[PDB]
DNA sequence: TTAAAGCAATAGGTCCACTTGTGTTTGG
DNA sequence: CCAAACACAAGTGGACCGTAAGCTCCTATTGCTTTAA
RNA sequence: CAAUAGGAGCUUAC
C-alpha cells in the first residue's frame, strides 16, 4: 500500500547471525544479575532484579522476536538476504533523535521496560494501511505491514534501545510519534496512475539496454510466446 | 465564453451508444435530396440545387450564412443530405458479418436453423455477451443444412424444410452454392435478396444471432440510401488565387452519383443482362471504396494524377489519421520552440525565457481589487515594451487588441475583465524535451526573462530530460488559467520529482563541472 | 503553427495526475467546438439557430429535449464521419444501465 | 473421482457434466504423480464457503465479475475440485510485506 | 509521370550548394534503394569489402 | 431546463401510434404513468387532484410561506400575492378565484370525508369530486369509461357528495 | 442512497496530493473571480498564495466527493481533512 | 489499434461505452477519471454560514 | 388540468455571491425565476408547495468556470389542459367572431362555427352580448367548455374550444 | 474556321483465424 | 463396414513497424471530339 | 478585417 518513492533500503536485524548472536543482541534476564542491563544507564536499576512481572513482558517480547526470527527465515526471505526496501528509515530517526536530545553523558534513562515494550507494541498496532472495523479489513492491514512491524521490532529491542542508542522518555516518544506521522506520509494516493507510472518505469530502462536477454527477451515475455529462443 | 449563447444547458458525454443508421432515420435527418451529379449549376454561380454543394448542407464561406441554421462559418456544423440508391448494396466494413449471418440462419423463412431444443445452442444462447453469442451460436448452427420443421407424435416447430447454401465470399459477392439431391447449382447472391431475406428475421430470432432491435438491425448492414455528408467534412481548397479542386469525397460522390444515373438508364430501355450486371457492380465498386480504398485483390479507385482515393477508413487510420493525429495528440496554441542553453546561475526550478518568446506568448489574468494597478500600467506600457500586454477581454468576448489601437492611454480596466498579459517572472510553465520517456520528461519550471534567444536551464536538471547543449530544442507550454498553474506548481514542479518512483532513488544530482570542483 | 502534443505527452500529463491541463490542452488551446445533440436519439442532427433561439431535431420531431456538448472539433468530425459510413455514435449525457 | 491411465475419449467425456445432481471429475494416473500444491511455487489455496464468500465480495463492494480469475480447468482448481463461483484464498510471500492475501473466483 | 507508385524516388536529387566540399560529396553519393521497410541491419553495415 | 423523474425516453425502433390525447379514452402522455415515482425513486401511485385538495394544498402553502416571510407572525385575492412578479399575481389569483367560484367543498373535513370514501381511477376519481352529476346517466355519457369496469356505485357516491356540498 | 454515513467513513483522513492541487486551484480561481476572502489579507495579492494561506488555515469552503469504484462515494469537507 | 475494424464491429453489436476510461475522456475533451478528476468539489454550508451578514448578496 | 408535479431546475452561482446567507439567495432566486413560467412538456407553474422549505443540497463546483451547480429538487403544482377534457371558465372578451374565457392562467376563445346556432349576436344591446329564446352569454357568466384544440408555444399558450356539444355552454 | 465547356478514359518473418479434408468413435 | 457426428492441423489470409522538429521543391488532369459563332 | 493542399527529398536532437 505505499507509494513508490517513499521506500529506503533497510537492513532487517532479527535475519543475519547465528543463534548465539541473536541470544546475546535480544534476550534480556532479570533474575540473572549479569545478563541483565548494564546498571549504569537507567535510574531504576537496582528495582529490576529479581522481579517477575517484568520478567513475563520480557519473555513475551523475546518470543515475539523469535517468532518474526522465524517467519522471516522460513517464508519470506529464506535464502537469508536482509537489506530490502522499506517505508521510514529507521537509522534517520534514530540519530536525529540523539541529535535533537543530545543523548551524551550517558545519563541515567528514565525509560522503563514496560513503557518500552506497551510504546512498541501501540505504535505496532497504530501503523493503518486499511481502515476498518471489518475483519478482512483486520487481517489485510496485519498482512500489510508484516514486514515493517518486523524491522520496528527488530530495531526497537529493550536492550538495543536501552544499550546501543541509549534513549530516555522524551527520545523515545519522539521516535514513536515521528514513526506514526512518517509512515502515514509513505502511503500511497488514492487517484495514482499506477499503471502508466509502470509503464513508464519498465519501458525507459528498455531504452538503455546462451540466454536470451535484453528486448528481445522482454518482447518474448510481453508478446507471449508459446515457443521461446 | 467564446460560443454565443445558447439556451440549452452545457454537459458532459457520460455514455456512448455505437449502432447502424436505418434508412428510415437517414432519410429523416437528411435536409436535400441529392441527385443531380454536376458540381456547379452550370458554371453559373450559386450552384444547382439538389446537387453535392446544395447551400441546405451548410455555408463553408465566410461572408455567407447556412440556409439550414442561418448561422455563420463558426458556428455552423454541417448538415447531411442523403442519395438514394437505385440498388441495394453491401456496406463493405460489413461482408463478414453479413457472410457469417446468412450462414447461421435459414435463407428462405428467416429462423434459426436450431432451436432450444438441442442443448448445446440451448446453453450457446445463455451467454450475455453479443459477440460471444453470436460466436457460439454460429459454431454450432453453421453445419446444419435444412430448416427443419419439427423439433427432434409429430410436433412442428414452424420450419419449412429447405435446404441450406455453402456460402463464399469472392471480392463483393456473396456467393451461395446449393447442393441439390450431383451439380451443386450455385448462385449469386445480390444485396437485395440478403436485404429480403433479412427483413424477415423475427426481434426474439434477432436476439439470439446477438443483434439489438433498437439499434443493430442485421437488414441495416445492407446499404439501400448514403448520407452525403456536409462540405465541412470535404472543403474545398485554393491552389493559385483563383482555382479550386474538390476534395476527394466530393469527386467520389459524384462518381456514385453517375453510377446511380446510368443503373437508371437501364431498367428504363433494353438491357441484355450483360450491362445491369456490370453497371450495377460499378455501382457497389464506387460505394464500396467511397468507405474503404484497401480492398484486398482488387484495383483502388484512382485520381487523374495517379493517387489513390483518400477513402475515409483511410481518413481514420494510423499515426497521422483522425484518431492519433487529432484525437490522441494535436498541435496547440501557446507554445514555444528554441535551443537550450546551460546557465550555472539559475536556480533548480528556473527556466530562462528569450524577451521576444516572452513578448510572444501572454497569460490571461483576471482583473480584482488586488491586481489592478499593475495591469493598468500593463495595458499604459503596450505590445511592444516589456512588462507589457497584448489583449483585453471584455466581460462578453470582446478583444481589444492593443497594437492597432491608437489610443491605448484611454483605456480603463473594469472589474472582471481580461487582459492577456505578457510572459512574466515566476510563472509556472511545462518545460518538455521528447522523446518524453517518463513523467519527468515533462516538468515545470519557473520563468525568468532574459535576452539572448535560447532557453536556460539550471544545469542539475538536464539528467531527467536527457538533454545537453549541442543543438537540442525544448518546448515550452504555457498554462492558461488558474486550475492547470495551481496543477502544474504542485504536481509536476521541479523540485518534486527529485526522487523518481521508478528505482526510489533521486534522478537529479551534481554533475559535470560541480562534482569534479567538489572532489 | 503550433507545436504537437503528442500522445506520450500525454501519458506524461496522466502520470502527473494533472487532468485539468489535458483538457485544457487538448481543448482550449486546440480545436475546441460545441454541438447540440439530441436527447431522445443521440445524434447531432439538431438545427440550431441561435439567434431565433429555436431547436429541432426533424427525424425524432423535437423541440426540446436538446443539449449542447463542447467537445474536440475532431472529435466532431470524426463522429460526422463514421454516420457517413453509416455507423451510429449516439452520445448520451446519462446513464441507464 | 475417476483416475484413468491413457486418456478419456470426447463422447465419453460429454457424459461427465449429464449425471446431475452426482459430479465426476476425473484425473490422468500421470498427473498425479507430483502433488503440485507441495511445490514452492504453489501457495496454499483454500476455498471459500458461502458466507465467506458473501463476506468478501461485501468488503469490498464488489460484483463476482470483478474479481481476479481462475479457470475450473486450472490444475490447483482441478486439484482442489472447484465449481462454478467458488472462491479460493491464496495466502503467498511478499517480499514488501511479508505476507499477502490473494482471492479468485472460479469460471 | 501516371506510375509514380512503383517507381524509384530520390533518384534526382537538388544539388547541395551550402559549401564547397558539401557540394563535392553531394556530387559522388550512393543510394541502395532497399528501404526502410524492414529492420534487416546486415545491408546497414560497413562491410570489410566496402575498403 | 423544466425536467423531472421521466428521463430517457430512448428510441426503440418502433413508433407508437398511442401517443395522441384522448381525455375521453385514458390516454394522458406519457408524463402520467400509472405508477409514478416520488424525487427518491421510489415507487408510488399517480395522483390526479380534485379541486377541494389542490385549493387546501395551495392555500396551505401560501400561508405557509407568508408565515416563513413574516418571521413567523385570509382573501384569495390577496393569498396569491405571497408570489414573485406582476404575472405571477396575475396567474395565481386567476387561479384562486376559480378555485373559490366552483369549489363545492368549502373545508378540509368534507374532503377528508370524500378521500375516505372514494379510497378505482384517480382520473374519475377526482373528476367525481369535481363534476356534479345528478344520476348515473351525466357520468356515465360525459365519463364513457365507466361502463367497462362493472364496478360503478355512482348512484350513492353521488347522493352523499351532493349531500355533503354546502350552499351557494 | 449512494452517501456514506459519516461514522463509516473509511477512507484516508488525510489530505492527497491531487485533492491538494485540485482545491488549490478551484480556490484560487474563486479567489480571482472576486470572490470573499475568510482569511486576513496582509501581503499577497496572488490568488494562489491567498488560497494556500486559507487552506493552512482550514478557511477553504469546499468538500471532496470521493468516489468509491462500485459508484458509491464519501463526503469530506476540506477543513476535516488533515493537511501535511 | 485496428481503429475502423473496431468501431465497425461497436456499431454492429450496439455496443455501449460506459466512458469510465482516459483515452474516452480524452478524446471527448472531458475531466477524466483521473488524479486530480477522480473527485468532486462541493460547496460546504455549515462553515459559510459562519461569516459576517454584510459580506452578503444584494 | 392542474397536477402535482416532481421538477427541478440546474442554477449556476458566480463566486462573489458566496456569502453566509447564500441558500436563502438561492431560494428566492428560484422563487423569481420559476413562479410564472411555462414549459411545453408540464403546463403552467402557477405556485410552489412549501415555497420556502426547498433543500437545494449541496451544489458542486464546475471545473474550468468556478461557478456552482445545483439540482433543486421539489414538488409544485402545474396546470395543462388537455384536448377532450371539460374544463369551467368565465368569459372575458366578446365579439362578433366568438368570445374569449380565461381557463385556469390562460384565455381560450371559441370561434362561430363551433357555437349553438340558437345563439345570435348582438353589436346594438345594452349590455352588447350573445342572446338566444332561454339561453344567455353576458360578461361574467359561467361557460363548462371543452377544448378541442392546444398549440405549445413556449412562453404563452393557447387553447381554442367547442361549446357545439351536449351539456356545454351557458350554464 | 476557331474557341470553350463538358464528359470520358490505362497497364520482410511471425501469429491468428477460418475453411476444408481426412481420421476416430459409436453403431445400424 | 459403411455411415453420421465431430475434432485437429495446415495453409493463406491480414495489420503494423519511436518521438518531435526544419527546409526546399514540384504538382494541383490531359487530350480529343463536337458544337457554335 | 481575412496568408491552400497533397506528395517526395534532404536534414536537427535523442
Ligand atoms: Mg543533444
Ligand atoms: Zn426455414
Ligand atoms: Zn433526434
Amino acid at each position: 500500500g505505499l507509494d513508490g518513492t517513499q521506500v529506503e533500503r533497510q537492513t532487517i536485524d532479527t535475519i543475519p547471525g547465528s543463534d548465539k548472536a541473536f541470544h546475546k543482541r535480544y534476550y534480556v534476564d532479570l533474575m540473572d544479575e549479569k545478563n541483565s542491563i548494564k546498571p549504569d544507564v537507567i535510574e531504576y536499576a537496582a528495582d529490576i532484579l529479581g522481579d517477575v512481572e517484568l520478567q513475563k513482558e520480557l519473555n513475551s517480547e523475546y518470543e515475539q522476536l523469535v517468532s518474526d526470527r522465524k517467519f522471516l527465515r522460513e517464508i519470506v526471505f529464506v535464502n537469508g538476504d536482509h537489506n530490502w526496501p522499506l517505508p521510514v528509515n529507521l537509522r534517520r530517526i534514530i540519530q536525529n533523535a540523539q541529535q535533537i536530545f543530545h543523548l551524551d553523558r550517558a545519563k541515567a534513562s528514565d525509560l522503563t521496560i514496560p513503557e518500552i515494550i506497551h510504546g512498541v507494541r501501540d505504535l505496532c498496532k497504530k501503523l493503518f494501511v486499511l481502515r476498518g472495523e471489518n475483519e478482512l479489513i483486520k487481517e489485510a492491514q496485519q498482512n500489510a505491514t508484516s514486514l515493517f512491524q518486523c524491522l520496528v521490532r527488530a530495531r526497537l529491542a529493550t536492550r538495543r534501545i536501552l544499550e546501543e542508542f541509549r534513549l530516555n522518555r522524551d527520545a523515545f516518544e519522539w521516535v514513536l510519534g515521528t514513526i506514526e506521522a512518517q509512515f502515514q506520509r509513505s502511503l500511497v494516493h488514492p487517484g495514482e496512475m499506477v499503471g502508466v507510472i509502470a509503464a513508464q518505469s519498465i519501458g525507459e530502462p528498455a531504452t538503455q539496454m546462451n540466454v536470451t536477454l535484453g528486448v528481445p527477451r522482454l518482447k518474448e515475455i510481453l508478446n507471449v510466446a508459446k515457443n521461446i529462443k | 465564453s467564446q460560443f454565443p449563447y445558447s439556451s440549452a444547458p452545457l454537459r458532459s458525454v457520460k455514455e456512448v451508444q455505437f449502432g447502424l443508421l436505418s434508412p428510415e432515420e437517414i432519410r429523416a435527418i437528411s435536409v436535400v435530396k441529392i441527385e443531380y451529379p454536376e458540381i456547379m449549376d452550370e458554371s453559373r454561380q450559386r450552384p444547382r440545387e439538389g446537387g453535392l454543394n446544395d447551400p441546405k448542407l451548410g455555408s463553408i464561406d465566410r461572408n455567407f450564412k447556412c440556409q439550414t441554421c442561418g448561422e455563420g462559418m463558426a458556428e455552423c456544423p454541417g448538415h447531411f443530405g442523403h442519395m438514394e440508391l437505385a440498388k441495394p448494396v453491401f456496406h463493405i466494413g460489413f461482408i463478414p458479418k453479413i457472410k457469417k449471418v446468412c450462414e447461421c440462419i435459414c435463407m428462405n423463412c428467416g429462423k434459426l436453423l436450431l432451436d432450444e431444443t438441442n442443448p448445446t445452442m440451448a446453453q450457446a444462447i445463455r451467454i450475455r455477451d453479443p459477440k460471444k453469442r453470436f460466436n457460439a451460436v454460429w459454431q454450432l448452427c453453421k453445419t446444419k443444412m435444412v430448416c427443419e420443421a419439427d423439433a427432434p407424435k409429430v410436433v412442428s416447430r414452424g420450419g419449412c424444410g429447405n435446404t441450406q447454401p455453402v456460402v463464399r465470399k469472392d471480392g463483393m459477392k456473396l456467393w451461395g452454392t446449393w447442393k441439390k439431391s450431383a451439380q451443386p447449382e450455385r448462385k449469386l447472391l445480390t444485396p437485395g435478396e440478403i436485404l429480403n431475406v433479412f427483413k424477415h428475421i423475427s426481434p426474439e430470432d434477432c436476439f439470439r444471432l446477438g443483434f439489438n432491435e433498437d439499434y443493430a438491425r442485421p437488414e441495416w448492414m445492407i446499404i439501400t440510401v448514403l448520407p452525403v455528408p456536409p462540405p465541412q467534412v470535404r472543403p474545398s481548397i485554393a491552389m493559385d488565387e483563383t482555382t479550386q479542386g474538390q476534395d476527394d469525397l466530393t469527386h467520389k460522390l459524384s462518381d456514385i452519383l453517375k453510377a446511380n444515373i446510368n443503373v437508371q438508364k437501364l431498367e428504363m430501355d433494353g438491357s441484355p443482362q450483360h450491362i445491369i450486371n456490370e453497371v450495377e457492380q460499378l455501382l457497389q465498386f464506387h460505394v464500396a471504396t467511397y468507405m474503404d480504398n484497401d480492398i484486398a485483390g482488387q484495383p483502388q479507385a484512382l485520381q487523374k494524377s495517379g493517387r489513390p482515393v483518400k477513402a475515409i477508413r483511410a481518413r481514420l487510420k494510423g499515426k497521422e489519421g483522425r484518431l492519433r493525429g487529432n484525437l490522441m495528440g494535436k498541435r496547440v496554441d501557446f507554445s514555444a520552440r528554441t535551443v537550450i542553453s546551460g546557465d550555472p546561475n539559475l536556480e533548480l526550478d528556473q527556466v530562462g525565457v528569450p524577451i521576444s518568446i516572452a513578448k510572444t506568448l501572454s497569460y490571461p489574468e483576471t482583473v480584482t481589487q488586488y491586481n489592478i494597478h499593475r495591469l493598468t500600467e500593463y495595458v499604459r506600457n503596450g505590445p511592444n515594451e516589456h512588462p507589457g500586454a497584448k489583449y483585453v477581454i471584455r466581460d462578453n468576448g470582446d478583444r481589444i487588441d492593443l497594437r492597432y489601437h491608437k489610443r491605448a492611454g484611454d483605456i480603463v480596466l473594469q472589474y472582471g475583465w481580461k487582459v492577456e498579459r505578457h510572459l512574466m517572472d515566476d510563472d509556472p510553465v511545462l518545460f518538455n524535451r521528447q522523446p518524453s520517456l517518463h513523467k519527468m520528461s515533462m516538468m515545470a519550471h519557473r520563468v525568468k526573462v532574459m535576452p539572448y534567444s535560447t532557453f536556460r536551464l539550471n544545469l542539475s536538471v538536464t539528467s531527467p530530460y536527457n538533454a545537453d547543449f549541442d543543438g537540442d530544442e525544448m518546448n515550452l507550454h504555457v498554462p492558461q488559467s488558474e486550475e492547470t498553474r495551481a496543477e502544474l506548481s504542485q504536481l509536476c514542479a521541479v523540485p518534486l520529482q527529485i526522487v523518481s518512483p521508478q528505482s526510489n532513488k533521486p534522478v537529479m544530482g551534481i554533475v559535470q563541472d560541480t562534482l569534479c570542483g567538489v572532489r | 503553427g503550433g507545436l504537437r502534443f503528442g500522445e506520450m505527452e500525454r501519458d506524461c500529463m496522466i502520470a502527473h495526475g494533472a487532468a485539468g491541463f489535458l483538457k485544457e490542452r487538448l481543448m482550449e488551446a486546440s480545436d475546441a467546438f460545441r454541438v447540440h445533440v439530441c436527447g431522445i436519439c443521440g445524434l447531432m442532427s439538431v438545427i440550431a439557430n441561435l439567434k431565433k433561439n429555436q431547436f429541432e431535431c426533424r427525424s425524432c420531431k423535437n423541440k426540446t429535449n436538446i443539449y449542447q456538448l463542447h467537445i474536440p472539433y475532431a472529435a466532431k468530425l470524426l463522429f460526422q464521419e463514421l454516420m457517413a459510413m453509416n455507423i451510429a455514435p449516439r452520445l448520451y449525457t446519462e446513464r441507464s444501465g | 473421482i475417476f483416475i484413468y491411465q491413457n486418456n478419456i475419449t470426447p463422447s465419453a467425456n460429454k457424459m461427465i457434466p449429464t449425471v446431475s445432481p452426482a459430479i465426476i471429475e476425473t484425473f490422468q494416473e500421470s498427473d498425479l504423480v507430483v502433488n503440485i500444491t507441495h511445490h514452492e511455487l504453489v501457495p496454499k489455496h483454500i476455498r471459500l464457503s458461502d458466507g465467506e464468500k458473501s463476506q468478501l465480495l461485501q468488503r469490498y463492494k464488489l460484483k463476482e465479475s470483478q474479481l481476479p480469475r481462475i479457470q475450473r480447468e486450472d490444475p490447483v482448481a482441478r486439484y482442489l475440485g472447484l465449481k462454478r463461483g467458488q472462491v479460493v484464498k491464496i495466502i503467498r510471500r511478499s517480499e514488501t510485506s511479508g505476507r499477502y492475501a490473494s482471492y479468485r473466483i472460479c469460471l | 509521370q501516371k506510375k509514380a507508385m512503383s517507381s524509384r524516388a530520390g533518384v534526382s536529387q537538388v544539388l547541395n550548394r551550402y559549401t564547397y566540399s558539401s557540394t563535392l560529396s553531394h556530387l559522388r553519393r550512393t543510394n541502395t534503394p532497399i528501404g526502410r521497410d524492414g529492420k534487416l541491419a546486415k545491408p546497414r553495415q560497413l562491410h570489410n569489402t566496402h575498403w | 431546463v423544466s425536467t423531472s423523474t421521466v428521463g430517457a425516453r430512448r428510441r426503440r425502433a418502433k413508433q407508437q401510434v398511442d401517443d395522441e390525447e384522448n381525455a375521453t379514452l385514458l390516454r394522458l402522455g406519457p408524463e402520467f404513468a400509472l405508477k409514478q415515482y416520488d424525487h427518491d425513486g421510489n415507487e408510488h401511485d399517480l395522483i390526479a387532484l380534485s379541486l377541494s385538495e389542490s385549493r387546501l394544498l395551495i392555500r396551505e402553502a401560501l400561508k405557509a410561506r407568508s408565515r416563513a416571510r413574516n418571521g413567523g407572525v385570509i382573501d384569495d385575492d390577496e393569498l396569491a400575492k405571497v408570489t414573485s412578479g406582476a404575472v405571477a399575481n396575475g396567474v395565481v389569483k386567476k387561479t384562486l378565484d376559480y378555485l373559490n367560484t366552483f369549489a363545492r367543498f368549502k373545508d378540509e373535513e368534507t374532503c377528508t370525508a370524500v378521500d375516505q370514501l372514494l379510497h378505482l381511477h384517480p382520473f374519475e376519481i377526482a373528476q367525481l369530486s369535481s363534476l356534479g352529476c345528478e344520476d348515473v346517466d351525466e357520468a356515465i355519457t360525459l365519463i364513457p369509461s365507466l361502463a367497462a369496469k362493472k364496478e360503478v356505485n355512482l348512484q350513492r357516491i353521488l347522493d352523499e357528495l351532493n349531500r355533503l356540498e354546502d350552499p351557494y | 442512497e449512494l452517501a456514506i454515513l459519516k461514522e463509516e467513513r473509511t477512507t484516508t483522513p488525510y489530505l492527497t496530493k491531487y485533492e491538494r492541487a485540485r482545491i488549490l486551484g478551484t480556490r484560487a480561481l474563486q479567489i480571482s473571480m472576486n470572490a470573499p476572502v475568510l482569511v486576513d489579507i496582509e501581503g499577497e495579492t496572488d490568488p494562489l498564495q491567498i488560497a494556500m494561506k486559507e487552506l493552512s488555515q482550514r478557511k477553504i469552503p469546499l468538500v471532496i466527493r470521493r468516489y468509491l469504484p462500485d459508484g458509491s462515494y464519501e463526503d469530506w469537507g476540506c477543513d476535516e481533512l488533515i493537511v501535511d | 489499434e485496428e481503429t475502423v475494424e473496431i468501431l465497425f464491429e461497436a456499431g454492429a453489436a450496439a455496443e455501449l461505452d460506459d466512458c469510465r476510461g482516459v483515452s474516452e475522456n480524452v478524446m471527448l475533451g472531458q475531466l477524466a477519471p483521473m488524479g486530480t478528476g477522480a473527485f468532486d468539489v462541493m460547496i460546504d454550508e455549515k462553515l459559510l454560514t459562519s461569516l459576517p451578514a454584510d459580506y452578503a448578496p444584494t | 388540468m392542474f397536477f402535482l408535479k416532481d421538477l427541478s431546475l440546474i442554477l449556476t452561482l458566480h463566486p462573489s455571491y458566496f456569502g453566509p446567507q447564500m441558500n436563502q439567495y438561492l431560494r428566492e432566486k428560484l422563487l423569481t425565476d420559476v413562479e410564472g413560467t411555462c414549459t411545453g412538456q408540464f403546463g403552467y407553474i402557477v405556485t410552489v408547495l412549501d415555497g420556502m422549505n426547498i433543500d437545494v443540497g449541496k451544489g458542486r463546483i464546475i471545473p474550468g468556470s468556478g461557478s456552482a451547480e445545483f439540482e433543486v429538487k421539489y414538488r409544485a403544482v402545474v396546470w395543462k389542459p388537455f384536448k377532450g377534457e371539460v374544463v369551467d371558465a368565465i368569459v372575458s372578451n366578446v365579439s362578433p367572431i366568438g368570445f374569449f374565457a380565461d381557463v385556469g392562467p390562460l384565455n381560450v376563445f371559441v370561434s362561430t362555427r363551433l357555437i349553438p346556432d340558437n345563439l345570435v349576436y348582438n353589436p346594438s344591446n345594452s349590455p352588447p352580448a350573445y342572446m338566444s329564446n332561454d339561453e344567455l352569454i353576458t360578461k361574467g357568466s359561467k361557460v363548462r367548455l371543452k377544448v378541442v384544440g392546444t398549440r405549445t408555444d413556449v412562453n404563452e399558450i393557447y387553447a381554442i374550444g367547442s361549446i357545439k356539444e351536449d351539456f356545454l355552454g351557458a350554464i
